[PDB]
């Protein structure tokens, strides 16, 4: 129950439960498959 | 539910009262196996003997003390009780300890209540109103050196601020590393020849730090902190024999030497009533 | 014609027969079983030597005399040197096991005496010094020899006072632990099956013992007239469902 | 003795046989690990569990 | 760093040995990285020993 | 009504109403019937 | 959720542990690519590492 | 992008990667497998330690120099002391095993040299004395050290003449045995998978070795100018599908 009118006044947000490290761990242009050779 | 059924005379070849205790069992014998009984009902459920109930009331687990005074020229705040600190534990005081050690492994959430009262043992014009700040300093995180260190910023460490005379209350989930807390541990932290034995090495919970936020007034004020602990959501495994001798140390089973006989000697014979 | 009385336990390449048993106890009514995945944490596949480790090792014999106070062995310590069980033990980082314990003591229908055979999960001993003196490693790792409760206090060792179970509790209440009596008049062996009991799924076999087996004379031995005043007690123990994990170099332990 | 780009480099010697290249314990919150991003984040928490990936790139 | 809780050691040795081509000399180096597997769990947040201060900063 | 998000913050648990002493009172391997002889 | 799957001996032409870090990627290698593993579950969600939680006290 | 050239073998808790392989040989085109019942004789259930014995042990390294004649190891001897493999070995009456052998030797594109890596089932050695002099036990059980064909004749030892394979046959014909070459210009490792080959279903691991692994320089090592004149050769071997049976007291063997 929100007792207040504005959105800033609500409690903390709830877990992204998004999670996708590939923008950080695999930003390569041509896709690399694990097990296939790195450099062909 | 019947507490006793009706039972009459017996002249059998089937004797429920003769057993062999060498087997390790306690055979479930009842009044009606050996006298003539009448029906009676239980009228009772055994509610207040549930382990949740047994371990579920607040017990005092720690009393410490800190003072508000001018720290000017104090070389060791910790030592002046400008801010004490406690090594969270649940066996420093014994009423609750004997209760928990009826079990080998125990798992529960904790609810802490902290009461703080002030004393002014020497001449003051008044009673000041102090705010206490208790911090949780788990192991690996900077521990406070002065009563007003960067540590107290506590940007990542849960801390509660309440007023002396009031009470603070919050609840911490079961923070054990394993599946249960060991009430006992017959091991070492590693195969060292001189390492300590016991659980001391296992309940590496860390400590909790208290301080007054207020600067000093003209008089000095003693604040004494009492921490109460209530187990909620209790789970207990493997019952053990109750503690008979007195305790000597947090975390070891050791009893004092030249202790006194714990079994009351008869005033009379074996035959005495 | 089956009696509670006669029994055969075959485990590995070794068999035990008793013609005078008094049933058998299975701790907490649970039988040893391997470690399920749902309970697993370490990602390593474990090693299950099976029949080469799950057989019966008979420890060296003790001698019950009228002055005996009782003996205490720790597990897996007592077996630290038995065959391949022991090797596996020193060579893996973690291991887990249940046991069948069979304690033997026969006499004649003129003797009297009664031993308590009990298994205590997590038996943390007390220092006889009091205060917060610790009990050094070696002292709680007697090996097959076990601890002799009628031996003298030593320094860094545990207290050996029997009315207090070596920990501040009374002998009389040890009966809350899985146990069985050997009453010369009834019984000649005691057998207890121990499931693995710990707060972690698998542990180190050298830094932590998870049960102490204790044999304690309670009704003193009384031999017939002009009989030799003593009887030997033998303990045979078999690891069961053993699993080892995290193999490597081979632990080096004090002393 | 002072932080340098060189403490990132593990040296290798030609023609040595049987010998040891480097050693370290695995206290991820201390020692070599401590200034790494992993080490640096682990330090915001009290407990860790899981597998680590250690790789070596040859130059 | 907890004992009971300790995780092991990591070492590296020559299996055969480094061999340099002709006209080449000296030491070669390995770079080493660390990251966590997807396996990893961290819990119970707290304050880092990696940063402290003695007076508030100003502009 | 729970006012709080985490489970640790809820009140005491409610009675097991489990109760089974046989793991403690009768951990024997072969079942003993009351009335039948203890040792056969 | 499985934290590790069961995996046994390998003798392949497909080597997941050899990579080229010069590329800028961190290849997602797991224990089961280089030792024999057993199944285990995560039992964990990563709740307390959410940025809302990290900056939210 | 799979090449015959790069390979990974993971066995137990140990992994090997080669980026310059030349395929791999599987003796007689058969892969190690356990002992089927139809072939069994001993009635004992066997013990299969699995991952604790089926991992890769790297023996101590050798040094190929221009004067090297070749080295010879016997199996299971070479592993008689490796971890739990070895313990199991001394502790059971009978055992059986296949292996993965990985021989390693890297150089540069300026070196030349070529080693023959061959596995000989039942390699009965000859006495250098001639006549019917025997080859004493110790001499055919060198352990991880193996036999160094450029060492001197010793008394009671085997002959170490390379053009004769240590038995009266010519080096040139060793190619009829499963083998692989390491030619610095091509190759940097050799890998052979050995199935268990015997005339009995299971045998003693100490009185009989069932294969000798032999590494022999054939085209002499030639290093680039002013290079150090030698290269190390390393042998790593992993028992696979190992089974032990008839556990007991623990063999005591000469020397
Ligand atoms: C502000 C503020 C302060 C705190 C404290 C957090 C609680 C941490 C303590 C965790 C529980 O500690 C223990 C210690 C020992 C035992 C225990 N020892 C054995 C005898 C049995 O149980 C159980 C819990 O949190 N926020």
């Amino acid at each position: 129950i929100n007792y207040y009118k504005d959105a800033a006044s609500t409690s903390s947000a709830g877990q992204s439960l998004s999670m996708d490290p590939s923008k950080f761990t695999e930003p390569v242009k041509d896709l690399m498959l694990k097990g296939a050779p790195a450099l062909n | 539910t019947v507490a006793s059924i009706s039972s009459g005379p017996k002249h059998t070849q089937k004797v429920p009262i003769l057993t062999a205790n060498e087997t390790g069992a306690t055979m479930p014998v009842l009044p009606s196996d050996s006298i003539e009984t009448r029906t009676t009902y239980m009228h009772f459920n055994g509610s207040e003997t549930d382990v949740e109930c047994f371990l579920g009331r607040a017990a005092c687990v720690h009393v410490t003390e800190i003072q508000n005074k001018d720290a000017t020229g104090i070389d060791n705040h910790r030592e002046a009780k400008l801010f004490n600190d406690w090594k969270i534990s649940l066996s420093s005081l014994v009423q609750l300890r004997k209760k928990l050690e009826l079990f080998t492994y125990v798992r529960f959430d904790s609810e802490y209540t902290i009461l703080a009262t002030a004393s002014q043992p020497d001449s003051a014009n008044y009673s000041s109103n102090l705010v206490v700040q208790a911090m949780y300093v788990p192991p690996g995180a900077p521990n406070p050196k002065e009563w007003d260190d960067y540590t107290w910023q506590s940007a990542s460490n849960p801390s509660v601020f309440f007023k002396v005379g009031d009470t603070s209350r919050f609840s911490v989930p079961y923070v054990g590393l394993a599946s249960a807390y060991n009430c006992f541990y017959d091991g070492y932290s590693h195969d060292d020849a001189e390492t300590q034995y016991g659980i001391t090495v296992l309940n590496h919970m860390g400590s909790m730090a208290f301080r007054i936020v207020n600067e000093h007034d003209e008089h000095k004020t003693l604040v004494k902190i009492r921490v109460y602990h209530r187990a909620k959501h209790v789970e207990a495994w493997i019952p053990r024999a109750p503690r008979a001798l007195p305790y000597t140390s947090i975390g070891r089973t050791n009893y004092p030497k030249n202790t006194e006989p714990v079994i009351k000697k008869r005033k009379g014979d074996i035959k005495s009533y | 014609g089956y009696s509670d009385r006669v029994q055969q336990i075959t485990l590995g390449n070794s068999t035990i027969t008793t013609q005078e048993a008094a049933n058998a106890v299975v701790c907490y009514a649970e039988w040893p079983e391997y470690l399920p995945d749902v309970d697993a944490s370490d990602v390593n596949k474990t090693s299950k030597p099976d029949t080469s480790v799950c057989r019966f090792y008979t420890l060296d014999s003790k001698t019950w005399t009228t002055g005996s106070k009782g003996w205490c062995w720790k597990l897996p310590d007592a077996l630290k040197d038995m065959g391949v069980f022991g090797q596996n033990m020193f060579f893996h980082s973690l291991g887990r096991s249940g046991y069948t314990v069979h304690v033997q003591c026969n006499a004649t229908k003129f003797h009297s005496g009664c031993l308590l055979v009990v298994v205590i999960p997590e038996h943390q001993l007390a220092s006889h010094e009091g205060g917060n003196v610790s009990v050094k490693y070696t002292f709680t790792h007697p090996g097959e020899r076990g601890i002799d409760l009628s031996s003298a206090n030593e320094v860094g060792g545990p207290v050996k006072d029997v009315l207090y179970n070596m920990n501040g509790t009374l002998l009389g209440n040890l009966l809350i632990f899985p146990h069985q009596f050997i009453n010369l008049r009834t019984n000649n062996t005691a057998t207890i099956v121990i499931p693995y009991i710990n707060s972690v799924p698998i542990d180190s076999m050298t830094r932590h013992n998870n049960v102490s087996l204790m044999v304690i004379p309670i009704a003193p031995l009384t031999v017939p007239t002009g009989a030799t005043p003593s009887l030997p007690i033998t303990v045979t123990i078999a690891p069961m469902c053993t699993e080892f994990s995290g193999i490597r170099s081979k632990s080096i332990v004090p002393q | 003795t002072k932080d340098e780009v060189n403490s990132y480099l593990i040296p290798l010697n030609a023609n040595r046989q049987n010998e040891q290249v480097f050693g370290t314990n695995l206290f991820i919150g201390d020692g070599v690990f401590k200034t790494t991003l992993l080490g640096e984040i682990v330090q915001y928490y009290t407990h860790w569990s899981g597998s680590l990936r250690f790789s070596l790139m040859y130059t | 760093p907890d004992t009971y809780t300790s995780a092991g050691f990591l070492s590296c040795w020559y299996q055969t040995s480094l061999i340099l081509p002709p006209e080449t000399t000296g030491q070669v180096y390995l770079l080493s990285f660390i990251s966590a597997c997807p396996d990893f769990k961290l819990r119970l947040m707290k304050d880092t020993q990696t940063i402290s201060q003695t007076v508030a900063l100003t502009e």
